[PDB]
């Protein structure tokens, strides 16, 4: 039972790290998307403010 | 040849002079020309600059006219004369364009001389109303097993091809164009499909190689290519889709059937965003103007299917959209998804994993779909779709792997509907459930060669009837079982 | 009346200078010298006896100095029972090729909202036959509903299933306003209403009037067609007392068209890019679609959500105008669950134990509680796996997945997609099935036994079939 | 002056973020068109033409040199903000300092995983 537990733990932690890196990749995509949108929104604010003069 | 010059080029040479109406360029810049004069010019009328350029009268203002320049504004100086043409922007249409490569204004760029067109049609016409249309019924065959089985496309439909860069969207459109050769050479003139390929923002070398691939397959004889490439002015990349759409509306209005590919619409939206931002218009999401939806929707709305009182013609549109990192919830992708009648999601995971064409069957949809399939393809593809849904649920499993490998296809290889039906039948009745997966394609190849080299009668019966009858059912059964015993 | 001259044409915005007799705002003007009737609606007075106007059709071929004639009244459309079975456009002309609409009266499309002393309070549940709708966010007779959704998530299929069920079971002069939608869908609806007998091309006993300004129309038409259909429905409600149904699809196109013309009217852009007058325009339009003490208007509206935001100013502003919101989700539709209604984002004002009863209310609240628990667990479920959850947590996840699947339902209008025949689950079947799934009476059935079924009887039958065949 | 006369100098700018802020204000009040975070267009130019005057002259010109140590103050460690982006793309390396390493007793709080010196090992002494 000691054996047949370290193995199960090793494979389970492999699965955990793989799934965590998948989520990291997807959240990084969303982070880049959001930061581009933020830059766009602040630029449009500045431009619309400059155009009212 | 010497007298090919004095041919009539001198005698018939339009050396007339007429009392023309003019304006004077006040300020050229950002691809817009403020022009003074042109008192009687119309909104959206084409004017001609001194350098032989052309433009569209966008902003009629009290003291000037804003003109969108269709070309490089390097060739325009302040003080240039601008003549009216009296014609709202329009392009040559007709059958004389088949085989020709043209730019967004209808001028030949293939060096084969002028297009002998007798009819001109406006680029900004209105789509047909509610009464002229009729529901999509006739199939528009692509020759791709995955599309023609699971995501069928009818004549008069709008089907998005959406996906990342380098995932096979242009390949799907090119195979759809090549596949119509078997119909354009036949006898039934209500199955001929004239294809149009608008290339927007693309590399010009890529368009030249595309015209080559179409000429080698002898598909240029019934294909128009409108080219507004990466180096052309943004107004030209803006206009190209409407030029192509009018060239296709010519066929749609005269009882014929056209297909049009916009490759792609994301680059047209980018060109329109350039024009709008240079016109100081307020930028919305992703700096796109407020009317980019209208931009794409007044265009994809002209792809209709008329009823038999308006000619019975059609115009099928396959707009292409390129997503970033597989994001389909972006602004322009969701705009065009709101406009079209379905999608064909190409994936980078599938494309990198050797699954080509990399169609995501779970996400690809066709709102019309079933109403425009043949009966035989419907018979086998219903069961195929059910089993594929079962397989993706549990991702039987071996049947699903077998089918998904049966859906792989080669480039420039559009299959007739009968042969697709034969292959899908051999796949969906189980006759290779026990053949290990990696040989399937091989089997498929061999199998189909068999069926086309020796059993041409069965395929001909399937072609005539459109359905795979019980007689033909048992016939194909014995054919595939005998081959599998041989294989 | 008054005659003026076009002095500027920019897109759908035409400036008209009058020498005498300036036309009031909102008036209709007829451009003289065109093949088809082009109508300009006055929006501003620029001074110099110039007005700014929005064109209801295309402005190509317009020349500076062209004559324009003043009508003296806003856009007037024919209203009456003679509009039933006809299609009309933004300005009341028949676009179905069946001759003029010979009504006795015409109404202006711009009117005042009903007063506060005319509002009605009654709240009676309207049963639609849809499980998730009738359970988690029931609709109300005479209440504004609204169906939010991104691109291609099931807005039109859901609105057509609602059309089928409610409108067919109804008896009160439905009205459909297509605003900025597909002309193909308009043709489909016209012909499926002709075949079902709701529109009678002869021996006129029709009970639905259509009004269509679709994607191909310029921004002015897409910005006033909603008002046109609204006006037809207002006539049927006030001057007849009838119980009207009003379907609007899509109503985000009204705001979007306002945003497209706002730039040309010379107004500083608000947040995102919309017009500064987004909320008040939506208010003047949406406060007329309402039940009064004179009649009842059940208003179902499809609402596009740009780029799946739901915090975009147009959906965010629409939310406050509805009594029962039904929010579709793309993440749910990618699981294959249709209708893709988000159970944890759809609300209702009659979801009150003193209206739907304690049984219905408690079952709905329990369903939402279990789904919320599942959502909160999902993160570590997908990080560590389910093998690490508590046994009570595994039970809550099991019941939550079962409730997810049972919330889906095959649609009669979706046989082409689902392959199954459309089911119409009445209310008590919904309540009982969900109560039983909550209590634990089906901890043994496989989860796929609930996907795309009708009542729970079909779920147990499907489980038996799965157990015997497999 | 020292560079052109065979001597060796070392100039520290502490810091360039506030110089960029001053220029942003100046140009915004001169009505020049703003860009990202209202910085002008040439704000990159502004720093590059400043940080490019730090050079090592060959012995035909005196053999002098001018070493520049510009300082940059990020916000929440964001190094792809506009001005940090510019100055990272201009210079020949960077020395990252971290608050988290500052409080872990690592002082100087130099994050070595991120700190760069492209012309470093060629300058180092043989023993070091
Ligand atoms: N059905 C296919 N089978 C095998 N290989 C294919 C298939 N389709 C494309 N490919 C290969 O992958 C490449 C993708 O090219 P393709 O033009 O079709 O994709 P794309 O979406 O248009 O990308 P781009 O944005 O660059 O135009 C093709 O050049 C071809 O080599
Ligand atoms: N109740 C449903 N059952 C099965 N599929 C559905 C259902 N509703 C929508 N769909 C699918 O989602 C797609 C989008 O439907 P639709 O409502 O017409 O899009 P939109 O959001 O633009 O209105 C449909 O083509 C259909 O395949
Ligand atoms: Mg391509
Ligand atoms: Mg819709």
């Amino acid at each position: 039972s000691t054996t047949s537990e370290q193995s199960a733990r090793m494979t389970a932690m492999d699965n955990a790290s793989k799934n965590a890196s998948e989520m990291i990749d997807k959240l990084t995509l969303t982070f880049n998307r959001t930061r581009q949108a933020v830059i766009t929104k602040e630029l449009i604010e500045i431009i619309s403010g400059a155009a009212a003069l | 040849e010497m007298s090919s010059i004095l041919e009539e080029r001198i005698l018939g040479a339009d050396t007339s002079v007429d009392l023309e109406e003019t304006g004077r360029v006040l300020s050229i810049g950002d691809g817009i020309a403020r022009v003074h004069g042109l008192r009687n010019v119309q909104a959206e009328e084409m004017v001609e600059f001194s350098s032989g350029l052309k433009g569209m009268s966008l902003n009629l203002e009290p003291d000037n006219v804003g003109v969108v320049v269709f070309g490089n504004d390097k060739l325009i100086k302040e003080g240039d004369i601008v003549k009216r043409t009296g014609a709202i922007v329009d392009v040559p249409v007709g059958e004389e364009l088949l085989g020709r490569v043209v730019d967004a204004l209808g001028n030949a760029i293939d060096g084969k001389g002028p297009i002998g067109s007798k009819t001109r049609r406006r680029v900004g016409l209105k789509a047909p109303g509610i009464i002229p249309r009729i529901s999509v019924r006739e199939p528009m065959q692509t020759g791709i097993k995955a599309v023609d089985s699971l995501v069928p496309i009818g004549r008069g439909q709008r089907e998005l091809i959406i996906g990342d860069r380098q995932t096979g969207k242009t390949s799907i459109a090119i195979d759809t164009i090549i596949n119509q050769k078997r119909f354009n050479d036949g006898s039934d003139e209500k199955k001929k499909l004239y294809c149009i390929y608008v290339a927007i923002g693309q590399k010009r070398s890529t368009v030249a190689q595309l015209v080559k691939r179409l000429t080698d397959a002898d598909a240029m004889k019934y294909t128009i290519v409108v080219s507004a490439t990466a180096s052309d002015a943004a107004p030209l990349q803006y206009l190209a889709p409407y030029s192509g759409c009018s060239m296709g509306e010519y066929f749609r209005d005269n009882g014929k059937h056209a297909l049009i590919i916009y490759d792609d619409l994301s680059k047209q939206a980018v060109a329109y965003r350039q024009m709008s931002l240079l016109l100081r218009r307020p930028p919305g999401r992703e700096a796109y103007p407020g009317d980019v939806f209208y931009l794409h929707s007044r265009l994809l709305e002209r792809a209709a299917k008329m009823n038999d009182a308006f000619g019975g013609g059609s115009l099928t549109a396959l707009p292409v959209i390129e997503t970033q990192a597989g994001d389909v919830s972006a602004y322009i992708p969701t705009n065009v998804i709101s406009i079209t009648d379905g999608q064909i999601f190409l994936e980078t995971e599938l494309f990198y994993k050797g699954i080509r064409p990399a169609i995501n069957v779970g996400l690809s949809v066709s709102r019309v779909g079933s109403a425009a399939q043949t009966r035989a393809m419907k018979q086998v593809a219903g069961t195929m779709k059910l089993e594929l849904a079962q397989y993706r649920e549990v991702a039987l499993l071996s049947r699903g792997v077998r089918l998904t490998e049966l859906l792989k296809q080669g480039q420039y290889s559009p299959m007739a509907i009968e042969e697709q039906v034969a292959v899908i039948y051999a796949g969906v009745r189980g006759y290779l459930d026990k053949l290990e997966p990696s040989k399937i394609t091989k089997f498929e190849n061999a199998f189909l060669s068999h069926v086309v080299s020796q059993h041409q009668a069965l395929l001909g019966t399937i072609r005539a009837d459109g359905k795979i009858s019980e007689q033909s059912d048992a016939k194909l059964k014995e054919i595939v079982t005998n081959f599998l015993a041989g294989f | 009346a008054a005659t003026g001259r076009i002095v500027a044409v920019i897109g759908a915005v035409v400036d008209v200078q009058f020498d005498e007799g300036l036309p009031p705002i909102l008036n209709a003007l007829e451009v003289q010298g065109r093949e088809t009737r082009l109508v300009l609606e006055v929006a501003q007075h620029l001074g110099e006896s110039t007005v700014r106007t929005i064109a209801m059709d295309g402005t190509e071929g317009l020349v500076r100095g062209q004559k324009v004639l003043d009508s003296g009244a806003p856009i007037k459309i024919p209203v009456g029972p003679e509009t039933l079975g006809r299609i009309m456009n933004v300005i009341g002309e028949p676009i179905d090729e069946r001759g003029p609409i010979k009504t006795k009266q015409f109404a202006p499309i711009h009117a005042e909202a009903p007063e506060f002393m005319e509002m009605s309070v009654e709240q009676e549940i309207l049963v639609t036959g849809i499980k998730v709708v009738d359970l988690l966010a029931p609709y109300a007779k005479g209440g504004k509903i609204g169906l939010f959704g991104g691109a291609g998530v099931g807005k039109t299929v859901l609105i057509m299933e609602l059309i089928n069920n409610v409108a067919k079971a109804h008896g009160g002069y439905s009205v459909f306003a297509g605003v900025g939608e597909r002309t193909r869908e308009g043709n489909d609806l016209y012909h499926e209403m002709i075949e079902s007998g709701v529109i009678n091309l002869k021996d006129a006993t029709s009970k639905v009037a259509l009004v269509y300004g679709q994607m191909n129309e310029p921004p002015g038409a897409r910005a006033r067609v909603a008002l046109t259909g609204l006006t037809v429905a207002e006539y049927f409600r006030d001057q007849e007392g009838q119980d009207v149904l009003l379907f609007i699809d899509n109503i985000f196109r009204f705001t979007q068209a306002g945003s497209e013309v706002s730039a040309l009217l010379g107004r500083i852009p608000s947040a995102v890019g919309y017009q500064p007058t987004l909320a008040t325009d939506m208010g003047t339009m949406q406060e007329r679609i309402t039940t009064t003490k004179k009649g009842s208007i059940t208003s179902v509206q499809a609402i596009y959500v740009p780029a799946d935001d739901l915090t975009d100013p147009a959906p965010a502003t629409t939310f406050a105008h509805l009594d029962a919101t039904t929010v579709l989700s793309r993440a749910i539709a990618e699981l294959g669950i249709y209708p893709a209604v988000d159970p944890l984002d759809s609300t209702s004002r009659i979801m009150d134990p003193n209206i739907v009863g304690s049984e219905h209310y408690d079952v709905a609240r329990g369903v939402q509680k279990i789904l919320q628990d599942y959502k909160s667990l999902q993160d570590i479920i997908a990080i560590l796996g389910m093998d690490e959850l508590s046994e009570e947590d595994k039970l809550t996840v099991s019941r939550a997945r079962k409730i997810q699947r049972f919330l889906s339902q095959p649609f009669q209008v979706a046989e082409v997609f689902t392959g199954h025949m459309g089911k119409l689950v009445p209310l008590k079947e919904t309540i009982k099935g969900f109560q039983q799934i909550l209590a634990g009476e089906y901890d043994h059935l496989p989860e796929q036994a609930f996907y795309m079924v009708g009542p729970i009887e079909e779920a147990v039958a499907k489980a038996d079939k799965l157990a015997e065949e497999h």
